[PDB]
């Protein structure tokens, strides 16, 4: 399928899996997409990261 | 050229955001180790310190004796497109006969899907959103009937005239996007497009959208914000009489291809208004159940 | 070595000898705008020093009843310093910060401060107390400027919004028995590469007492909070004469 | 034309149903995406973030709903005595429906994993004491006494420089998964209680206070998970939205 | 005109035709006609067992 | 026949679907196409093109009419007077609504990109002067003297042996698009405000004369596109055309 | 004078600073701006009225009835073409009978 | 649309047709099965006991 | 697809991608066209061209 | 708030008994002669 690249999700680290019948992108259907994720980003945003059996504050 | 010691030992200017994590891949829930019992001095897993602001990192293997467990437990339900790739009712057009509303065939809707509690508070868990979707336009009587009635709906963006009348010229939709069905039909089905002109639409808009003094009479516009209003949709019974049974058209709409930022502590107090989040304040109520005290069930 | 710290940029330096670590708001880094994201065309200017420094703005009283406060970025620095003259002479404006609050007691006192970061902070009216009414917030109230404003309900975040799950933003907490400070680093936040520092508030900063201040009679009852932060890599563009509104 | 013939389902509208439906806007091309900090690619990322548990959830005017958010500790006479409990049940009525995860559980029908409380004492520098959190699997009732409570999954708080300690509620099930537990057939899915206990006592000296309290912060473990998508119990709108 | 819609242990059971539930923002629905053939749909193994 | 199933959008005729319908003239071969000059082949090719812009948009009886088309300058008394000012929004009711670049651009919703605008000195030869033409972009109100309108975008233009001056507005906005602008909460799409002034003044000997007209054109950059193809808000038509 | 539109560019009238442009120009194209049915022509077969009260109706193939779809084609002088023309039917009140 | 004309049988319901149906919960992935005695495989199994 | 050329597009510079299922190539999409377009034809069409930075008239 | 917008250091009490401010050399010329009410002041350093 050779059509145009007007998804929402175009140029996005995470790989879609899709079908579509029409020369737009974004017509396609939803499909899987990776199962990457980082917690660390909300949960653990710290500076100097500290160890789990260490005393967080020294 | 540059030759003074600090302009060239300068940084202003670098475009790469240092990121201090990165995403690993996880289809699955973790596993569990065996553990044993560990009786040190100097290690302390349990003890934390919450001030920091990060998430306690002490895990079951640390604070029990665990066994081994495979957890082949699946994280595919839990992604953005999952969570929200299912169709919700976002609005409703009435086309009544002898009312009051729109007695005269026609119907001009706000693209706004904030009037509907559930699929508004599933979108407001982030700040910012881009997506795709796909619209799915319901009609029938309001006895949920089905009559042979033929109708136009109409996508006009900003600065396209909006119909004034059921036989309003702009229909003519020479460029608009427009949809003929009857109500005999199946629901209308439409793919949508990312249209704002920001890189993503945003539930939350802490601002005012033009310059000058921000007196009383123009506070109404505090929060709104262009980039997020996608313009009119417009539906008419196609004829040049008044059509002989009033209608209603229900609005689904299912995102795809979603990418979210930001999340945002949700909402928990009734909904008011659609522009904002005004909430009654002689009844703010606790989020949840509450109980007689804090030593019994 | 972790409670310990000193934060220098530009002309002002800060020390701590009672920290709890640095929070790197969504984990990343203050950075300039690249050229692939950047859309306007004129060249920027990037002052630097003369504006990327610690500003002191606001010193607030803790008291055994006090609610807590929010103050608004970048509203509250718009009239301070060369930070705010170069906000007012130009439209666009992009920058990240550092905030620093402070607030130290003895080891006799007791109380727990939630120091967070919500983007993009709507305020909302409780609506004729009814809910009939569909008023809204004045100017004053939504954009306080460096004296900050008192929150009216804290468990709603005066915006129908659980204060409960306000963790899930870049923060820190300033319990007296621990530390006396919090630093948030925090990234340029928006859907677009630039903005007007004077028609929108990227973030607010919210300090809301958790854990109610309490003390034994004779021991100091004056326990302020005092509001430090300084931009970082400001840009700005679209020079013409100066607005402050 | 081509020989096709029609099978149920025809003409049905799904609401979950991934098909492809045909673009109103051909050759339209969207704003290019810019960098916007704090991306989340799936909701467990958030299930991982502490929330604040409303353990004291009694209060319940207006003016005093900011005291759910934290329960006290004060000197005691040495027996022992109970200080608060509450059901572990992530997705049932009470304290959890305070917290992020409690809400996120509240859109699907199971879930599955450990789960994590972390308690921050806010008392006096010069305060000390010890308390012992424990997590009763099903079963149990409410623990009569510290001796009986003890006999659970528990952990021993000192308090001290570290100012919280974490209480692993670790998955202790018959099932894979458990649905959303409450009174009825479907307590099958609860999945216990915490109690916390004067280990020893709240010790202070002259001149600190004798009543301090305790923030109690929760989240879920790496080997959580849920399934199932469901529309949550609450619809936060009465009448129309205008 | 007809809607038929899963409620999974937990959803909100609609009280009325007009119940605020057949909003369906995440329970899956499904709408057709008594003139349309009989809706069908495919159900996984749903069991916590 | 082969098994298939009907899905949602069955029957609807949506304008701007690009499907395929069958042909009514099997076999028929078209006239073979000579060669015409002047082809285009996008709409952005003729946005580039410059148009007259109605900048003394006030006269409007019939018999005067023509004189949209150009505005004046003569002597001044040397206070570095104001001259002219118009809105630099494209796609917004005003002066640009002459140009081919603004009725092109009504036809889509939002566009992005520098533009252009070239002043013509129509006075006599013997007639010189400095002018001081400004851009002021959003958030500056209508410049109050030529000292504030200085500090923004700007040209000082010379009268000369080449006619013409160049005044470029740049694209400096928040949004990497813009939906066309008016008042309203959609006046946070507005590009700016144009303000021509005297630097020092319109010098003339004895023999020519005290006024002469500047004509001023109007186009795109090469950086400008648009999108989201949408009518124009015009429909020139009142009843049925016969 | 010449007749040529200006040659000056940002760069050469402004310090600019680089701007990596990925704005596409597809939705301009002559097939994207004109591949958009627009209604061309009506046809009414009335009972007892005046016009068509015969059953049938010959409608002269000629599109510049409208202004809408008019007023776009006469941007340019010539054109060449394919089309897809649509038929909709229905009575005057937007009803649909077995006819 | 691809040229298509429908045959007898059309919107009919075969109570046997063994057919594909549009998936209700989209990845919804289910428990895993684990080990248990006694799985049966065919009917022909139990005729012998 | 080996069809009937009568498209009216049918010998252009301008490179079509298009769906078709008759025998007549018009009855065919509209499809993606190529990207190429050729400003100067309409706003600089002068015989001697002059750069950007000279005088125009010398 | 005035005070702020110059060279400065936020001290905090604790462990470490001191800290130290530096009067960092900002001048015009390279050198300063004593300065003192006058035209002299020309050289004066500032306030702390
Ligand atoms: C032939 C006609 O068919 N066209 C159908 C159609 C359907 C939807 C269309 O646009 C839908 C845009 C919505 C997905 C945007 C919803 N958003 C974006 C963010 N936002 C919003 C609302 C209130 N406050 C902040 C943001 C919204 O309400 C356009 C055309
Ligand atoms: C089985 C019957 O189905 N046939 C349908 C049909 C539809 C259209 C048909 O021809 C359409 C030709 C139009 C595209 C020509 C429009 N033009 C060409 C130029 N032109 C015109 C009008 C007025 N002044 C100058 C030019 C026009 O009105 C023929 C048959
Ligand atoms: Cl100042
Ligand atoms: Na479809
Ligand atoms: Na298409
Ligand atoms: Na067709
Ligand atoms: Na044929
Ligand atoms: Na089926
Ligand atoms: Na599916």
């Amino acid at each position: 399928s050779h059509e145009n690249s007007n998804s929402a999700t175009e140029g996005s680290t995470i790989n879609y899996t899709t079908i579509n019948y029409y020369k737009d992108s974004y017509a396609a259907t939803a499909g899987k997409q990776s199962l990457k994720q980082d917690p660390d980003k909300f949960a653990n945003p710290v500076k100097d990261i500290f160890t789990e059996m260490a005393a967080p504050l020294k | 050229g540059d030759r003074v010691a600090d302009v060239i030992e300068s940084s202003i200017g670098d475009s790469v955001s240092r990121a201090l994590t990165h995403a690993l891949p996880a289809p699955t829930g973790q596993n569990t180790q065996v553990s044993s019992h560990r009786l040190d001095t100097g290690k302390v897993p349990a003890l934390q310190a919450a001030e920091i602001g990060a998430s306690s990192n002490a895990s079951d293997e640390s604070m029990i004796e665990t066994r081994c467990v495979l957890n082949s437990h699946s994280t595919a339900e839990t992604t953005l497109d999952s969570f929200f790739s299912r169709a919700g009712l976002v609005g409703e057009i009435d086309l009544p006969l002898k009312g009051t509303t729109n007695p005269n065939g026609y119907a001009n809707w706000d693209i706004d899907i904030t009037g509907y509690a559930q699929m508004r508070r599933k979108v407001e868990l982030f700040t910012y959103m881009r997506f795709d979707a796909e619209f799915t336009f319901v009609a029938c009587t309001p006895t949920g009937e089905v009559v042979p009635q033929l109708l136009q709906y109409m996508f006009v963006p900003p600065g396209a005239p909006k119909p004034d009348s059921r036989e309003s010229l702009a229909w003519q939709t020479a460029t608009n996007p427009s949809v003929f069905v009857k109500l005999s039909d199946p629901p209308a089905q439409v793919s949508v497009p990312f249209m704002s002109p920001a890189s993503a639409y945003q539930w939350f808009y802490d601002g005012y959208p033009t310059f000058g003094e921000h007196k009383q009479e123009k506070d109404l516009e505090y929060g709104a914000c262009p980039n997020n209003m996608m313009g009119t949709f417009s539906v008419r019974t196609v004829g040049t009489s008044k059509s002989k049974y009033p209608l209603v058209v229900r609005i689904y709409m299912r995102m795809k291809h979603v990418r979210a930022w930001i999340p945002r502590p949700m909402r928990n107090q009734n909904y008011l208004f659609k522009a904002n989040p005004n909430y009654a304040g002689n009844s703010i109520k606790p989020t949840g159940a509450s109980r007689t005290a804090i030593t019994t069930l | 070595s972790d409670r310990v710290a000193q934060l220098t940029i530009g002309n002002s330096t800060i020390t701590t000898q009672e920290a709890a670590n640095i929070i790197v708001g969504y984990g990343e880094w203050p950075s300039y705008c690249s050229d692939s994201d950047a859309t306007a065309v004129d060249k920027p200017t990037r002052p630097d020093v003369s504006v990327n420094r610690f500003y002191t703005l606001d010193t607030k009283l803790w008291e055994k009843s006090s609610k807590g406060w929010y103050w608004k970025f970048p509203d509250v620095l718009t009239e301070t310093g060369v930070f705010g003259q170069n906000a007012q002479f130009h439209y666009l404006y992009r920058s990240g910060f550092c905030i620093h609050v402070q607030c130290n007691a003895s080891k006799f006192h007791q109380g727990a401060l939630l120091v967070a970061v919500l983007p993009e902070y709507v305020i909302g009216t409780v609506a004729g107390g009814t809910g009939t009414e569909d008023t809204h917030p004045p100017y004053k109230q939504t954009q306080p400027g460096a004296d900050g404003f008192e929150l009216q309900h804290p468990y709603v975040l005066d915006a129908g919004i659980p204060i409960s799950q306000l963790t899930v933003c870049p923060h820190q907490w300033i319990n007296l028995r621990t530390n006396n400070c919090a630093t948030i680093i925090v990234p340029y936040i928006n859907a677009l590469p630039f903005d007007s520092a004077l028609n929108h508030c990227n973030f607010g900063l919210l300090v809301v007492p958790i854990s109610p201040l309490d003390y034994d009679q004779g021991a100091t009852p004056v326990i302020p909070i005092t509001i430090t932060l300084a931009p970082m890599c400001s840009e700005f563009a679209g020079l013409r004469q100066a607005v402050t509104q | 034309g081509f020989p096709t013939e029609l099978k149920p389902g025809t003409n049905q509208f799904l609401t979950t149903d991934d098909g492809v439906s045909a673009p109103i806007l051909p050759n339209f091309h969207p704003t290019p995406c810019i960098h916007i900090p704090g991306e989340v690619r799936n909701l467990l990322e958030l299930c991982q973030v502490e929330t604040i548990l409303e353990v004291n959830n009694v209060p319940t005017n207006a003016t005093s709903l900011m005291e759910r958010l934290r329960f006290p500790v004060s000197a005691q006479a040495g027996k022992g005595e109970l200080c608060a409990v509450f059901r572990a049940d992530p997705g049932r009525n009470g304290p959890w429906q305070s917290t992020l995860l409690g809400q996120l559980c509240g859109y699907y029908t199971q879930w599955s994993g450990s789960l994590e409380v972390t308690f921050m004492f806010t008392g006096s520098f010069m305060a000390t004491g010890k308390m012992l959190i424990a997590y009763t699997p099903p079963g149990g009732p409410l623990p009569k006494d510290r001796a009986t409570a003890m006999l659970g999954t528990h952990v021993i708080w000192d308090f001290g420089l570290q100012s919280s300690v974490t209480l692993v509620i670790p998955w202790i099930s018959n099932t894979h998964y458990r649905a959303h537990a409450r009174d009825g057939v479907f307590d099958y899915y609860t999945t216990g209680l915490v109690s916390i206990w004067y280990q020893t006592n709240y010790v202070v000296p002259i001149g600190a206070p004798n009543t301090a309290y305790i923030i109690a912060l929760a989240a879920a473990q790496k080997n959580f998970t849920m399934k199932l998508c469901k529309d949550a119990s609450d619809i936060l709108q009465t009448g129309t939205i205008q």
